[PDB]
């Protein structure tokens, strides 16, 4: 949707699909670090690292280098999905716990 | 109706062209202009 | 041949390691490919307190990256409403105009930011959709009914101190419906805005817009939202005989509960969570060898304290949803190619 | 000059505890007990009231 508040991908020297650098705009260490943690769980990626280009700017660079087969854009799109699944589960669990505690406290 | 408050009397004197700049009810020689209601915009940052 | 899977051990001259050994390939067999069911099974949330303006849930079984993401969302990405523009018709106060505007920006408004929207760039006017307007108009006069007294409230006082009570909401559009009479108001009615003397007057219109605590702190919805790993304390040896009390004094007092099992006194670790890390045992030179204090690996303790705009549990919910929104925005922008 | 509205390091709102602080000190309470009875736990907030110098009361004494 947004042509540049979001993704700009730079395929490496030789446009290796297995080595991509994603530029994520308007992002700081929050999404960078959580998404790097979620992408490291994939045994098909050999190098994942994020970095902020400069303090004055608001953008991060992820670097995903996967193994021989997959195009390194599936690891990214799967780390996103797993992180969103974890957030949904945490939200459900937290709301259920808050409700249970409110009941336990309002009864007594 | 340009008002000026005296320095220590605090009487509203209206001064113009060609007239001296002393204050009535006293004789001091310093008079502060008055704040009128005019709209100004400030940012809360 | 000794594994310690759950604690961050620690001495005095420094902590031992910075790892958690729960990632892919981090062990011979203890390898990871993000089993989602193992997460959903080992995760549990526990809330220690929930007054209004406080929460202390536990959030057991999550990594430091996700916990830090949640903490940084509450401080800088959950949206709030706050004064952005100030129109000053007259101001004969001692407090300056720019300083008054600043002081007015840092006052928290009780409007919920989820019913509003962001003003488009250059939308100076604003509309019922994105703005709330409030008016402070106060003048100080001597009270005619006063004796020869000197208390500032009794005399020289109709409005000596301008408070947040003096601020009145001007319903901008159809906002009178939607918002009942007392709903949109400043959160605190006692915040001292200025001080006046007879003949001095304040008169202004404040405009409140939506925004996140990232582009200015005034829009931030929590006092603090930090977290701390759950401490762990282990008595390697049975402490007794008046060394138990010296042990119980080298810790936050509730942590080591000295029971009396026999005629002698035994110290026991009653509640490890109360401990503040002060490392005062390490000055004892005889009991630094008896106790090992470390941190539990992925067992956190959170503490969210809102200013009053939204309840803390709603704040945490909206933080988790903001992280989900980031993830979904990037997923859907990826799907755009 | 006047009480800061929010504590600088944290942001906690301390601009409504000035008169309450002054009232608990007139009642005989130490500055420690007084800052406790107001809810100022962490010392970043406690320094915001403990070391405040109210100079709005000395500027509000020269003629209008
Ligand atoms: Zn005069
Ligand atoms: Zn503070």
């Amino acid at each position: 949707g947004e042509r540049k508040t979001a993704l700009e991908m730079v395929q490496a020297a030789g446009t290796d699909r297995h080595c991509v650098t994603f530029v994520l705009h308007e992002e700081d260490h929050t999404l960078g670090n959580s998404l790097r943690y979620m992408i490291m769980k994939n045994p098909e990626v050999e190098f994942c690292g994020y970095t902020t280009t400069h303090p004055s700017e608001s953008k991060i660079n992820l670097r995903i280098q996967t193994r021989g087969t997959l195009p390194a854009v599936e690891p990214f799109q799967r780390g996103l999905n797993e992180l969103m699944n974890v957030c949904q589960h945490v939200l459900d669990k937290f709301e259920a716990s808050i409700k249970d505690y409110k009941d336990q406290k309002a009864s007594r | 109706p340009m008002i000026y408050i005296c320095g220590e009397c605090h009487t509203e004197n209206e001064i113009k062209s060609r007239d001296p700049i002393r204050c009535r009810e006293c004789g001091y020689r310093i008079m502060y202009k008055k704040r009128t209601k005019r709209l100004v915009v400030f940012d809360a940052r | 041949v000794e594994e310690m899977r759950s604690r961050v051990v620690l001495g005095e001259f420094g902590v031992r390691n910075v790892h958690t050994t729960d990632f892919p390939g981090n062990y011979s067999g203890y390898d990871d490919a993000w089993d989602q069911d193992r997460f959903e099974k080992n995760f549990r949330v526990d809330v220690v307190h929930m007054d209004e303006n406080s929460l202390e849930f536990d959030m057991v079984g999550i990594d430091a990256a996700i916990a830090n993401a949640f903490r940084r969302i509450l401080l800088a990405e959950v949206p709030t409403m706050a004064v952005e523009k100030v129109l000053v018709y007259n101001n004969t106060s001692i407090v300056q105009d720019e300083i008054l505007a600043h002081r007015l920006g840092l006052i928290p408004i009780h409007a919920d930011p989820r019913l509003f929207e962001y003003r488009n760039q250059g939308d100076e006017e604003g509309t019922e959709i994105d703005t709330l307007q409030f008016r402070l108009q106060v003048r100080c006069t001597r009270n005619p009914h006063a004796a020869k007294d000197s208390s500032d409230p009794n005399e020289l006082y109709v409005n000596h101190k301008v408070y947040t009570r003096h601020m009145t909401w001007i319903p901008l559009g159809n906002q009178a419906d939607l918002f009942p009479e007392g709903t949109i108001r400043p959160v605190h009615d006692d915040i001292l805005i200025a001080q006046l003397r007879p003949g001095q007057e304040i008169d202004l219109l404040m405009h409140c817009v939506k925004g996140i605590g990232k582009d200015h702190a005034k829009f931030s919805p929590v006092a603090t939202a930090s977290y701390r790993l759950l401490p762990d304390i282990t008595l390697l040896e049975p402490v007794e005989g008046e060394a138990a009390e010296e042990l119980s004094r080298c810790f936050s007092p509730g942590v080591i509960e000295v029971q009396e099992v026999q005629g002698k006194k035994v110290a026991r670790v009653a509640n490890p969570r109360l401990d503040t890390f002060s490392r005062e045992i390490f000055r004892n030179e005889k009991l630094k060898k008896v106790v090992r204090l470390a941190r539990v690996r992925d067992h956190y303790i959170f503490s969210v304290e809102s200013t009053g705009v939204l309840p803390p549990d709603v704040l945490v919910s909206e933080a988790i949803k903001v992280l989900m929104g980031k993830c979904r925005r990037f997923l859907d922008e990826l799907d755009a190619v | 000059m006047i009480i800061p509205v929010r504590c600088f390091t944290c942001g906690k709102i301390v601009g409504n505890k000035w008169e309450a602080y002054l009232g608990l000190l007139q009642a005989e309470y130490t500055e420690g007990d007084a800052l406790d009875a107001l809810g100022l736990k962490r010392y970043c907030c406690r320094r915001m009231l403990l070391a405040h110098v109210d100079l709005i009361e000395k500027l509000l004494n020269y003629a209008p």
